[PDB]
């Protein structure tokens, strides 16, 4: 039933995003035969948990899951202790550790707080990656809101092992609240997904975590400014069109001074 | 009776999709050894 | 089929082509079918 | 050893001196570095880790086995403490070499086994004895190596799946000599598939010149191959090994083709059928080796369908194996 | 029965060698723009 | 490819 699975997904980006989790729920309840499928393309808020054996909160995902276990990236276990797990590497681990205290740098200087998750699996001749990043508004100003970020990277590490290719496909769900003097009640929610590829060279002074970083970094500023200019500018528009601030009466006079000034520029070419 | 026919051409079909996965193995094959040496050869003369 | 005959351009009118050419230079600083198969399987 | 001695060393009133005296004055560089720079921890670790396979490593008994059942029961013991690989850290690669290594001295060891036999001057019956303890022994490497493999195959599928490197097929040096002991076997089998019947089919019925010819290029045959040492794996002796064999054949093909010139007179002799079988019943060697049949099959579309069309009992049934050899229901046209 | 087991095992096959057809199929496609735009660059370097 | 490489042996083999 391609069709209706191309339905729910149309559905799904339709309703409002605060409720994703919920109604895709109760979507799940209708037609389930494609639900996890649906779950597979479906992007979804991320869920927190706790390690208890190093105390830190570290983000569940699709990646790290095995059955009905969630895998740490600090300690290395399942939280359902499975007998049998896929543990990444030796190596991948040690990318992986790496990885998440600088993605714990990374995100401290970017945005002071949240939790942060990099899991790592070994890929055709290569490996990939997934860094999630979560950040819940706090409740001190008025403001409050969520940020999530999965970014998943697939690296393909040439023969010559200096030169690597990175394909970074990032994810970002926002969702943000105001409630001012002047503008009552604003809920700005939204949903963006981007990709681009890159190839660099792996060195010693260049490792494969600078260059997932970077890519990260790169990404992640490319998609706050587009959300803050473009995506949230053309709502500012929407607002604008629907109602006129001017009267209407002085927006004719001045668009009849308009056309007196094109028609001119016309004549004299 | 319908039940082994119907193994029979799903054999056939996944054979046919396994030989032609194992070709573009193999094409990849080449495509990372012809990597490989001319890479060699013009970094070493980079 | 008898060949097309070709002919190299005289050498006044080439040699026109080439200043034209240097002139117009700027002054520069010195697959499916197997996917058909794969698309089938993923539908069953 | 080395590595204890200096673990000792370490703990030593002045080298601890030495580290507290730098340690006050605060050079914490050295202490740090001297604690894990230095890598002996991790060496005594990996070491400690390599302690089970090399404490019982058991090839003191094969070095010293000098009979086949003490070197199968020492390679069944060595196996048998390889299995104590899986709570040991030992690289998969290296293991493999390992046992690379096992094959080697055991090639030296059969073959120095084997050496002192003197083959040649003992008889079959005791080769064909000897040829079975030495393909026991084959058997038993080649059924403990497959308990070994899947151990390892269920080992590399935990940790590391070794992703990078998937090579690691075996080539035991030993296996090149039992390809030459089965070549020495299957000549051999074909010299006494020859030599035990050749002499019935030269008895005559109860002595000619052509008999004690035929006999004496035999095992001149077989004195010529002798005289190469079969058991030299090495190059040298592989090509003498080829030349002798060739020798053999060419001698062997001369004999057969004086003996189908002996059948060609068959047929110019004998007119009906029963001399015809009289002359088969004389020849029961030329019934099995595998070039004198092409002259039986010229002779059986004379015999064989002349005889199915005299009997279209027990006496006919001999008549046809006559023709068929011993056993003659064993033979696809003996079938019916 | 069995031979439904064996069915669902058949079509879990069939659908695992698509996906990997085609991951495989795009992968050989992508990495030959790869190295022919890598080529170009190295040459210009050269 | 090891992965495709192990799917694949199952097949061979049965």
């Amino acid at each position: 039933s391609d069709q209706q699975l191309d339905c729910a997904l149309d559905l799904m980006r339709r309703l409002p995003p605060q409720q994703i989790e919920k109604n895709l729920s109760d979507l799940i309840d209708l037609v389930p035969s494609l639900c996890e499928d649906l779950l597979s393309s479906v992007d979804q808020p991320l869920k927190i948990a706790r390690d208890k054996v190093v105390g830190k909160d570290y983000l569940l995902c699709d990646y790290n899951r095995d059955g009905d276990s969630y895998r740490s990236p600090w300690s290395n276990k399942y939280d359902p202790p499975l007998e049998d797990g896929a543990m990444p590497s030796a190596r991948l681990r040690k990318l992986e550790v790496e990885a998440n205290n600088a993605f714990d740098q990374y995100r401290d200087l970017y945005f002071e707080g949240g939790v942060s998750s990099v899991y790592l699996w070994d890929l055709d001749h290569g490996f990939a990656g997934v860094i999630l990043i979560k950040k819940a508004g706090d409740g001190s100003k008025k403001i409050k809101g969520c940020w999530d970020s999965i970014h998943v990277v697939e690296v393909q590490e040439k023969s010559s092992g200096r030169t690597a290719h990175y394909k970074l496909t990032s994810t970002v769900m926002l969702w943000l609240q105001t409630n001012k003097s002047g503008s009552g009640t604003m809920n700005l929610g939204g949903s963006l997904t981007r990709q681009m590829e890159k190839d660099e060279t792996v060195s010693d002074c260049s490792p494969h975590i600078a260059n997932i970083g970077r890519l990260v970094e790169d990404m992640e500023n490319k998609i706050r400014s587009t959300l803050n200019e473009i995506y949230f500018g053309k709502t500012k528009d929407i607002v604008n069109g629907l109602r006129s601030v001017q009267t209407f009466a002085d927006k004719s006079k001045q668009e009849a001074l308009k056309n007196d000034l094109v028609e001119a520029l016309k004549r004299k070419q | 009776p319908e039940l082994l026919s119907v193994i029979r051409q799903k054999e056939k079909d996944l054979v046919l999709a396994a030989r032609l996965g194992k070709a573009l193995l193999e094409r990849n094959q080449d495509m990372s050894r012809q990597y490989e040496q001319m890479h060699k050869e013009l970094t070493d003369k980079l | 089929v008898h060949d097309k005959e070709l002919a190299a351009e005289d050498e006044q009118v080439f040699l026109m082509k080439q200043q034209s050419l240097l002139a117009k230079q700027p002054a520069t600083p010195t697959e499916g079918v197997l996917a058909s198969f794969f698309n089938s399987l993923l539908s069953k | 050893r080395a590595l204890y001695r200096i673990q000792e060393k370490r703990e030593s009133p002045e080298v601890l001196l030495t580290l507290d005296i730098l340690k006050h004055g605060k050079r914490f560089h050295a202490t740090v570095s001297f604690d894990t720079d230095t890598g002996l921890k991790q060496a005594l670790e990996t070491v400690n880790d390599y302690n089970p396979l090399m404490k019982d490593f058991p090839l003191n008994d094969l070095l010293s086995a000098t009979e086949l059942d003490k070197i199968r029961q020492a390679l069944v013991a060595i196996f048998t403490h390889l299995r104590k690989i899986r709570n040991t850290k030992y690289p998969i690669q290296r293991a493999l070499r390992l046992v690379e290594a096992i094959s080697r001295d055991l090639s030296s060891q059969l073959l120095k086994v084997l050496g002192t036999r003197k083959l040649m001057h003992v008889a079959y019956e005791e080769f064909e004895k000897v040829m079975v303890a030495c393909f026991e022994v084959f058997q038993t490497w080649d059924d403990e190596y497959e308990k070994l493999q899947v151990l390892l195959r269920d080992i590399v599928k935990r940790k590391r799946e070794e992703n990078l490197k998937m090579v690691w097929r075996i080539n035991p040096a030993h296996r090149k000599l039992q390809a030459r002991l089965d070549q020495m076997r299957k000549f051999r089998r074909q010299h006494e598939q020859l030599r035990a019947v050749i002499v019935r089919v030269l008895r005559p019925q109860v002595f000619d010149a052509a008999d004690a010819n035929a006999i004496e290029e035999v095992n001149l045959a077989y004195e010529n191959v002798k005289e190469v040492d079969g058991l030299d794996v090495s190059k040298e002796g592989t090509e003498a090994w080829e030349a002798a064999m060739k020798r053999y054949d060419e001698r062997i093909d001369r004999v057969e083709t004086r003996i189908t010139a002996r059948l060609r007179d068959q047929l110019g002799t004998a007119k009906n059928a029963n001399e015809m079988f009289r002359i088969f019943s004389r020849f029961n060697a030329l019934f099995v080796r595998p070039h004198i049949r092409g002259a039986i099959r010229e002779y059986q579309t004379q015999l064989i369908q002349r005889v199915k069309d005299d009997i279209e009992l027990t006496a006919y049934m001999k008549r046809v194996e006559d023709v068929l050899g011993k056993g003659w229901e064993n033979h696809v046209e003996g079938q019916k």
